[PDB]
This record gives structure tokens, C-alpha cells and sequence, in this order.
């Protein structure tokens, strides 16, 4: 059996530590629901 | 049990100790997480039960108690914040650009940031604290980082 407990709530915090890229990729969708990089 | 908006750990004792297997939303008593999560199960909050309402395997989505109530988008041109809630650690929001995923059937948001399978279900939110999908989904490119979909619902 599996539970939910409470994290916190949905809130934009200012001053959030900014990191990341902004990939484009070319991408594919099974019916599993499984994404792949189409080449 | 909890009904209050916010999000939520989804845990597990069938395995060893306690383990989070991902992250949900709770908007309008309708709880939002990755089917992959809970693959449909019900749900126990306290003393209280969640049961699946609707779960699409393709979408990799799932809400229960009621319809999926998450409809924001991501407008294609600013930062998000991904509130990430990891495996034992403490729900932190970090600020990113979001890169696509270009698909036969249109473009998606995507985010690229690594976080533990257990972050699946983590809310990605626009500057007005909207719930414009969840992360969880997505790929693995060349140099071996994760980059999840930005995956969100339909509101019927
Ligand atoms: C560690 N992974 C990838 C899984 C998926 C199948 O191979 C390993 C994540 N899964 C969900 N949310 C974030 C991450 Cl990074």
C-alpha cells in the first residue's frame, strides 16, 4: 500500500536558484508512454 | 485524511524502510501524479482512501478523487520553476529555461534537470504559481543527462 504525505505548497519563489539548458531534440512517443530521440 | 492543496510525497512501505516512489499535486481535491508512480493503485492518506478517477499509460498521467484539474500552460518563452521534492530531502524550487521537444504530433516544454526517479510527479509552475505540468517524463541524450517533458493533463 502507498501513502501521500504533505511537501508543501505550490508557490513561485523569487530568488530560486537559476540552473539548466534549453535543449531542442527531436523526440518520439511509443503507446507505453515511453519517449526516444528520433535521428 | 490531507486534502489540503500542495504538494505531496508518495511513499511506500512494500519495499525496505520507507521509499518514495514520487511526487503529486493536490489542486481542487483532486490528487495529479505520473502513472508510472502509482501504476492506477489506490492511495491511503492518513486514515482516508484516494481511488483513480481517470490515467491515460501514453500521457503518463493519473488524478484521483475526481478530473484531472490542471490546465496552465507554459507561454514557450519564459523561466518555470520546477518545485522539486527529492527522496528524503526538502522541497526546493529551482529556476530554469525550458528547452522542446519537437514531436510528429506538435512541440512540448521540456526541462533539463537530473533529480532521483523518485522526483517524478514534481510540479512545474509558471511566475503566477500555476501547475504547468509535471516532471518526470522524458529522455536521456548523448552525454547521459535526464530531460523530462513538461506533461500536462486536459481539463475537461
Ligand atoms: C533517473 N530517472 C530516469 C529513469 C527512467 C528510466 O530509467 C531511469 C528519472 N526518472 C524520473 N524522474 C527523474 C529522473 Cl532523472
Amino acid at each position: 500500500d502507498m501513502y501521500i504525505e504533505r511537501a508543501g505548497d505550490i508557490t513561485w519563489e523569487k530568488d530560486a536558484e537559476v540552473t539548466g539548458n534549453s535543449p531542442r531534440l527531436d523526440v518520439a512517443l511509443d503507446e507505453s508512454g515511453d519517449f526516444s530521440l528520433v535521428e | 485524511g490531507e486534502t489540503t492543496d500542495g504538494v505531496y510525497r508518495v511513499m511506500t512501505r512494500r519495499l525496505l524502510g520507507s521509499t518514495q516512489v514520487g511526487v503529486g499535486v493536490m489542486q481542487e481535491g483532486v490528487f495529479h501524479t505520473m502513472w508510472h508512480v502509482t501504476k492506477g493503485a489506490a492511495l491511503r492518506s492518513g486514515e482516508g482512501r484516494l481511488d483513480p478517477y481517470w490515467g491515460d499509460v501514453k500521457q503518463d498521467l493519473v488524478s484521483y478523487c475526481g478530473p484531472w484539474k490542471l490546465d496552465a500552460a507554459w507561454d514557450g518563452l519564459s523561466e518555470v520553476q520546477l518545485l522539486a521534492v527529492p527522496p528524503g530531502e526538502r522541497a526546493k524550487n529551482i529556476q530554469t529555461l525550458p528547452g522542446i521537444f519537437k514531436t510528429k504530433d506538435g512541440d512540448i516544454g521540456a526541462v533539463a534537470l537530473d533529480y532521483p526517479a523518485g522526483t517524478s510527479g514534481s510540479p512545474i509552475l509558471d511566475k503566477c504559481g500555476r501547475v504547468i505540468g509535471l516532471y518526470g517524463n522524458g529522455v536521456v541524450i548523448k552525454n547521459g543527462s535526464y530531460v523530462s517533458a513538461i506533461t500536462q493533463g486536459k481539463r475537461e
